[PDB]
C-alpha cells in the first residue's frame, strides 16, 4: 500500500543519506 | 520554478507529472499517496474560465520522473486514470478555494528508489510544522521565470508566510484552506513556483520521526518570484476529512 | 519539445 513506510526516501532515509538542502529545513523548525 | 536548483536522483520519488495525451505536453505536477492515489491541484483539471476540463481519457500520469522532456526508460512509469474526483466545494469561480482534487489509477504502480509515496500530515503534525517561518519543499517541471522551461526536476526551499503578510499581499479572498510561503524582500533570498508547477508538493520533513509529510498543493499566485508576492498552497490537512471520504468510498 | 512515449500507454 505504501502506509508503513510513507514519507522515507529508498535513495535518502532508508539508507540514511541526506540531501543536500533538507538541513536548512531542519534549522528552520525552530 | 523560480529560483531553484536541479533536485538530486531520487529526491522526490512521490514527485508526478500530469501529462497531456494529445497534444503531448506538461500539464502539471502531482503527488503519489499510495500505490493508487494521486494528488493534485483541482485547477489542474478544471478551470472554466480558460475552457480547461480534463476528463480522464485525456492524460496519463508519469511517476519516477527527473528529465522533463525524456522518455525515462526503465526508471519511469505511465499510469492511466480510472477516475477523477474534484473537491465538490472547489470555487474556481473566485479565489481557488479549496483547490485539490484526486486520481485514482488503473493498476497499483510498482515502487522502487525513484517512486515512493509521501505521507500526508495528521493534525499534530501540522500543527507543529505549519507555522510562519519553518521551511517546506517544493519541486517541479514548471517555467523557470515569469516571463525558460528545466531541463530536469527543480526544488527549492521556502518559509511559510505569516497569515496577515499572505493577505496583504493580494486583493484576492484568502480563506483557512489556503497557506502562502515565499521570502520577504528584505530577506534577501528569492524562489517561487510557477506556470507547470501547480498541483505539485509542498513537503516538510518531520523533526520528531524524520519523514516527508505534503503539507500543500501547488495552487496560486500572482506572477512568479516578485517581491512582495507570495506563493499560495492549498492546506492538504484542512481538507482531510474529502480526501479520506474519497478513498474509504472508492478503494 | 517531449521525446514520444511508447505507444502501449496511449
Ligand atoms: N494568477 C492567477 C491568480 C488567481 C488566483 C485565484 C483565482 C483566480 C486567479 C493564478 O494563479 N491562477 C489562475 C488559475 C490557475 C492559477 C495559476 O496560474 N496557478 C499557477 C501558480 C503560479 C504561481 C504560484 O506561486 C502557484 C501556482
Ligand atoms: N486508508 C489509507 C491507508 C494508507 C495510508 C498511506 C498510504 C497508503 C495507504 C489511507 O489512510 N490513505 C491512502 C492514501 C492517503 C491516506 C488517507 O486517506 N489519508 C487521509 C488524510 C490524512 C491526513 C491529511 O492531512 C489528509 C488526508
Ligand atoms: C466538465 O466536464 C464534465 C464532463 O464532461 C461535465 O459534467 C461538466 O458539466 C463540465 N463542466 C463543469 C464541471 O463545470
Ligand atoms: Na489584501
Ligand atoms: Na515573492
Amino acid at each position: 500500500s505504501g502506509e508503513a513506510d510513507c514519507g522515507l526516501r529508498p535513495l535518502f532515509e532508508k539508507k540514511s543519506l541526506e540531501d543536500k538542502t533538507e538541513r536548512e529545513l531542519l534549522e528552520s523548525y525552530i | 520554478i523560480v529560483e531553484g536548483s536541479d533536485a538530486e536522483i531520487g529526491m522526490s520519488p512521490w514527485q508526478v507529472m500530469l501529462f497531456r495525451k494529445s497534444p503531448q505536453e506538461l500539464l502539471c505536477g502531482a503527488s503519489l499517496i499510495s500505490d493508487r492515489w494521486v494528488l493534485t491541484a483541482a485547477h489542474c483539471l478544471l478551470y472554466p474560465p480558460w475552457d480547461k476540463n480534463f476528463t480522464e481519457n485525456d492524460l496519463l500520469v508519469r511517476i519516477g520522473k527527473h528529465s522533463r522532456t525524456r522518455y525515462e526508460r526503465n526508471i519511469e512509469k505511465i499510469s492511466m486514470l480510472e477516475k477523477i474526483y474534484i473537491h465538490p466545494r472547489y470555487n474556481w469561480r473566485e479565489n481557488l478555494d479549496r483547490d485539490i482534487a484526486l486520481m485514482k489509477l488503473k493498476k497499483p504502480v510498482a515502487f522502487s528508489d525513484y517512486i515512493h509515496p509521501v505521507c500526508l500530515p495528521d493534525r499534530e503534525t501540522a500543527a507543529s510544522l505549519l507555522q510562519a517561518g519553518y521551511k517546506g519543499r517544493v519541486t517541479g517541471w514548471g517555467n523557470l521565470k515569469e516571463t525558460g522551461q528545466p531541463s530536469v526536476l527543480q526544488v527549492v526551499n521556502l518559509p511559510i508566510v505569516e497569515r496577515p503578510v499572505c493577505k496583504d499581499s493580494t486583493r484576492i479572498r484568502i480563506t483557512d484552506n489556503m497557506f502562502c510561503a515565499g521570502y520577504k524582500p528584505d530577506e534577501g533570498k528569492r524562489g517561487d513556483a510557477c506556470e507547470g508547477d501547480s498541483g505539485g508538493p509542498f513537503v516538510m520533513k518531520s523533526p520528531f520521526n524524520n519523514r516527508w509529510y505534503q503539507m500543500g498543493i501547488v495552487s496560486w499566485g500572482e506572477g512568479c518570484d516578485r517581491d512582495g508576492k507570495y506563493g499560495f498552497y492549498t492546506h492538504v490537512f484542512r481538507l482531510k476529512k474529502w480526501i479520506q471520504k474519497v478513498i474509504d468510498q472508492f478503494g | 519539445d517531449f521525446e514520444e512515449i511508447p505507444e502501449e500507454y496511449l
